This record gives structure tokens, C-alpha cells and sequence, in this order.
């Protein structure tokens, strides 16, 4: 299957056919992703499992609407399945306890009389919706592979990676994983890190005399795509 | 897609989370097998073991390995959809009334070992090879099946895996003696057992307990001891689990009715020391398999 959209077609969700305005949808996406991130972090789950769950969450809502599927329940379901896929399984009872610890009485209301049942039921649908394409890769692994191949000041390179890492965490609140492959997100956060620290990254490559340092890691990425990804991530801090 | 899209004909297996079923695709007419995966009456949702099996299957694209066409659902379980295969290997042998020629076996093993080499090159251990998990249709074509115990293994370094794997009769001695940091050689031992059982029809080591299984293997392949397998003393149950006597290898005198090229292969595949056992790649250069169309 193809899990990537133009920005034009992203604004045309099930939640938009059903009357929900874009600001609210974008808020429900951030709240949901952060919810997954917070629950998983509290359970000790690590960065790939959290990211897998958040991807499932973003994809799921390109086929269903928030008016029908309350977001915190869907989040808990995506994480539960991610744990199984990434071989870091957690019991559904523990995901609920942790969810409950982070939500308030109103928010947790979404889970209903039987919080566990509501999640198990949703797992059947989630799996159908993501077409059992369970394997997913994330930007972190490429951030590390690409950065490892730079040779030069280790402190500067480490600072770059560390900033770029945080920028990956931030990208997850957005629909960037539905627009671009993780390989590209990685290059972009490096590029962003590059700008803000004012590091010329080409100088740490084998070829200091080529501007487009990223071409050794991915082929064919226009600078305006990176700029675009940079602009979207920066919008979170405005 | 839904399971009403298929015509169910009957039951053709028990899988680990449901029956397997034979069926007709209503759009195309083709015959298929449907592995059911039951959910209702589950405590931790869609079975984690099924999730594991499915990730692995989706990566496997080889002529001699089972290939999953799609997954479908009820009008509540899911069904994994595969292209249908006429027999499993255990079924042909058990009737009797079936002899395999030297050339039937040649063909059959080239396919199996190319199947297994593909899996191993892509870092998967099958960990449940045996006659009932090898499928075979009337075109003479083989498919290796049931990846319900498979898993990714690490070749850049060594790691500890689950010890109780492979059914007793196809289980190699390193696992009998308790090893956890094992290798793809465990799958080759099981395939070595197939090769023997192809020439006899009876499975070659048929005990019901581990201790007795070790006895049966020793009695043919030699008792494991450090002269033939130096690392063996470093295994957890080497002191605990001994054959009665210290037996001499006598595989070749037992199987001297087999053709000689096959005997060399068989000897190599059932070598006790996993690091001396041949790899799937190596088998395919043996004289028995080297030139097979
Ligand atoms: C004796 C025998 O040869 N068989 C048999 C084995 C059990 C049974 C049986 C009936 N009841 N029970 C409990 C077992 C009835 C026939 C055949 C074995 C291969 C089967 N086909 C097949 N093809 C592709 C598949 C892909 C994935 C998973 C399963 C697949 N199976 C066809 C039946
Ligand atoms: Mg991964
Ligand atoms: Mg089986």
C-alpha cells in the first residue's frame, strides 16, 4: 500500500466531510499523538514503539473521523498494537491504568463502562484500516545512521543529532509522516539543526565541496521540500 | 475484503489459533487455503504470535516459501489467505503406497534448501521444520510453511533465544542439551531428518522424551563428546543428560542402502557440532544437489 499524501489531499479527511474544522482536527491530532507519547513514556516503552503507535493513529484518521472514534481510546489502541508489533508488549490493563493516570474524569469518559473492551473492539478495526501493513520505520534510525557517517568535531555532531532528535519527536504531532518517508524527515531535521546551530554540514562529509550534503543519504530531495518540512516543524513553536 | 468472497469447502488442518480451510475464490475460481485466527475468547487481543507470524510472512517472497495473498475478515475472526497445495509431506509418506525416486528427492531437497537459504539470508529462523510443515502439490512443487515459531535472529553478534523449539523428532542435539545462543544450524538438522525420512518413510528419531531422543541420536550419530564437539561441555545439560554408553558414529553403515552422494549430504547435515554442520548454502553445492534442474 501507499501511505503518503499531498498536502492538498490531507485537508480532505473523514472528519472534514463530517463538519469538523481544520484547527480542531489539527488539535485533536496533536493531543492524540502527545497522549500516545505520554502513556508509552510512562510505561517505559521506547522510541520506535511510540512512533509506530503514532503512525497507526495518523493513518487511522485518514479513513475514519474523530466524531465517530474518540481520540484517546484510539491512541491507547494504537500503542497496544504497536507494543506487539515491536516486540515490547504491554498488557491492556496496564495501558488503561496509565491512560487513566494522565486523563481527567471527562477525557477518560471516552473509554466508557468497560475501558478494556472498548480498546479490544477497536483493534479489529485498526488492523483492517491499516491493511495489516504493520512494519514501519521511523526517522530516528536514519538520523543515527546518517550522522554516524559524518567525520569531524564530535561535540558539534552530537549537538546536531541531539537537536535533530527532539525535532523528530516534535514532527510526530504533525501529519509529516503521512507526507514524507522517514528517510527524508531525518535529513530535514538534520538540515534544520544545521541552520539553527549554524553548522556547515558538507564539511563533515567526504566531499566538503558539495552544498547538497544529504544526497549521499537520500537521492533526489529538493531543498524546498526540506524548507517546507522545516517550516511545519517550526510552526509548532510560534 | 470479506470471507463471504470465498466458497468454503472443508477443514484441511488445525493451526495454532484456528482451523485451516480449503476454499474457492468467487471472482477468480482459484483454490486457496484459509488460516483462521480466532479472537473472541482472547484476553490480550489479536494474538501477538499471529502478529509475529504475519510480519514475517509479509517479507517472504520466494517460490519455495509459502506466500500470503491477503488477509480477510468475518461478516469475529480473520483469515490468512494462501494459494492451495494438494498435500503436506507427512500425508504422502503415511499412506505408504508412495516411493520417492532418487530424482524426486533431488528435486524436493533443492527446493526446500533454496527455500531455507532465502529465509536464512534474510535473518529468519524457521524453528519448526517437520514433514507436516512442508507442502507439496502435484506439479512436483514444494513450499515451506508454518512460520508460527519463526523469529528474527542476529548475525552481526550472538543473542539468547527460546530453547524449547522444533518438535522433538526434528530437534537437534544442541537444543536437547539446553543451548540458547543457537544458530540457523538448527533448521538444517531438521532438514537432515527429512532427507533420512525420505529414504525410509519412517521418521528417523522417534522418542517421546528428550533423554530418550538424545539416546536415539547418539546411537546413530555418535555420543556427543568434546573430541567431536569441543564446545559441548559448555552446555547446561551436558552433565545431566547422557546417553548410556559412549557410542561410535555409525550413520553410514545404517544408511549404506542410500546413494553415495546423498549419504555424504546426510552425514554432513546430521553432524553433531553445529559449527561443523553444513549451511543451507553449502548443501546446494553438494554433489547430491549441485546440478539438479
Ligand atoms: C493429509 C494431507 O495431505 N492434508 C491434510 C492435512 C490435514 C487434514 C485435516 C483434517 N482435519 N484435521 C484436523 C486435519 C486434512 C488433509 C493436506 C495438507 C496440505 C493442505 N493444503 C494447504 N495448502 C496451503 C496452506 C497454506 C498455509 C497453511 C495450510 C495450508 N494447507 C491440503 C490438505
Ligand atoms: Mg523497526
Ligand atoms: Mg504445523
Amino acid at each position: 500500500p501507499c501511505w503518503y499524501w499531498d498536502k492538498k489531499d490531507l485537508a480532505h479527511t473523514p472528519s472534514q466531510l463530517e463538519g469538523l474544522d481544520p484547527a480542531t482536527e489539527a488539535r485533536y491530532r496533536r493531543e492524540g499523538a502527545r497522549f500516545i507519547f505520554d502513556v508509552g513514556t510512562r510505561l517505559g516503552l521506547h522510541y520506535d514503539t511510540l512512533a509506530t503507535g503514532i503512525i497507526y493513529f495518523h493513518r487511522f484518521y485518514m479513513f475514519h473521523s474523530f466524531k465517530q472514534f474518540p481520540r484517546y481510546v484510539t491512541g491507547a489502541c494504537c500503542l497496544f498494537l504497536a507494543g506487539k508489533v515491536e516486540e515490547t508488549p504491554k498488557k491492556c490493563k496496564d495501558i488503561i491504568k496509565t491512560a487513566r493516570s494522565l486523563l481527567n474524569d471527562v477525557q477518560f469518559g471516552q473509554f466508557g463502562d468497560d475501558p478494556k473492551e472498548e480498546v479490544m473492539v477497536l483493534e479489529r478495526i485498526l488492523l483492517q484500516t491499516i491493511k495489516f501493513d504493520l512494519q514501519v520505520e521511523h526517522p530516528y534510525q536514519f538520523l543515527l545512521k546518517y550522522a554516524k557517517q559524518l567525520k569531524g568535531d564530535k561535540n558539534k555532531i552530537q549537538k546536531l543529532v541531539q537537536m535533530a532528535w527532539t525535532f523528530v519527536n516534535d514532527s510526530l504531532c504533525t501529519t509529516l509522516s503521512l507526507q514524507w518517508e522517514p528517510e527524508i524527515i531525518a535529513v530535514a531535521v538534520m538540515y534544520l539543526a544545521g541552520r539553527l546551530c549554524k553548522f556547515e554540514i558538507q564539511e563533515w562529509t567526504s566531499k566538503p565541496m558539495y552544498r547538497r550534503w544529504w544526497e549521499q543519504f537520500v537521492q533526489d530531495v529538493p531543498v524546498d521540500v526540506l524548507e517546507d518540512i522545516c517550516h511545519q516543524i517550526l510552526d509548532l513553536y510560534s | 475484503r470479506c470471507v463471504d468472497k470465498f466458497d468454503i469447502i472443508g477443514i484441511i488442518g488445525e493451526g495454532t489459533y484456528g482451523q485451516v480451510y480449503k476454499a474457492k475464490d468467487k471472482d477468480t475460481g482459484e483454490l486457496v487455503a484459509l488460516k483462521k485466527v480466532r479472537l473472541d475468547n482472547e484476553k490480550e487481543g489479536f494474538p501477538i504470535t499471529a502478529i509475529r507470524e504475519i510480519k514475517i510472512l509479509r517479507q517472504l517472497i520466494h517460490r519455495s516459501v509459502v506466500n500470503m495473498k491477503e488477509i480477510v475478515t468475518d461478516k469475529g475472526a480473520f483469515y490468512l489467505v494462501f494459494e492451495y497445495m494438494d498435500h503436506d509431506l507427512m500425508g504422502l509418506l503415511e499412506s505408504g503406497l508412495v516411493h520417492f525416486s532418487e530424482d524426486h528427492i533431488k528435486s524436493f531437497m533443492k527446493q526446500l534448501m533454496e527455500g531455507l537459504e532465502y529465509c536464512h539470508k534474510k535473518n529468519f529462523l524457521h524453528r519448526d521444520i517437520k514433514c507436516s510443515n512442508i507442502l507439496l502439490n502435484n506439479s512436483g512443487q514444494i513450499k515451506l510453511a508454518d512460520f508460527g515459531l519463526a523469529r528474527l535472529y542476529n548475525s552481526e553478534e550472538s543473542r539468547p533465544y527460546t530453547n524449547k523449539v522444533i518438535t522433538l523428532w526434528y530437534r537437534p542435539p544442541e537444543l536437547l542439551l539446553g543451548e540458547e545462543r543457537y544458530t540457523p544450524a538448527i533448521d538444517v538438522w531438521s532438514c537432515g531428518c527429512i532427507l533420512g525420512e525420505l529414504f525410509t518413510k519412517k521418521p528417523i528419531f522417534q522418542a517421546n522424551l528428550e533423554l530418550a531422543q538424545l539416546e536415539l541420536i547418539s546411537r546413530l550419530c555418535g555420543s556427543p563428546c568434546p573430541a567431536v564437539w569441543p564446545d559441548v561441555i559448555k552446555l547446561p545439560y551436558f552433565n545431566t543428560m547422557k546417553p548410556k554408553k559412549q557410542y561410535r558414529r555409525r550413520l553410514r553403515e545404517e544408511f549404506s542402502f542410500i546413494p553415495s552422494a546423498a549419504l555424504d549430504l546426510l552425514d554432513h547435515m546430521l553432524t553433531l557440532d553445529p559449527s561443523k554442520r553444513c549451511t543451507a548454502e553449502q548443501t546446494l553445492q553438494s554433489d547430491f544437489l549441485k546440478d539438479v534442474e
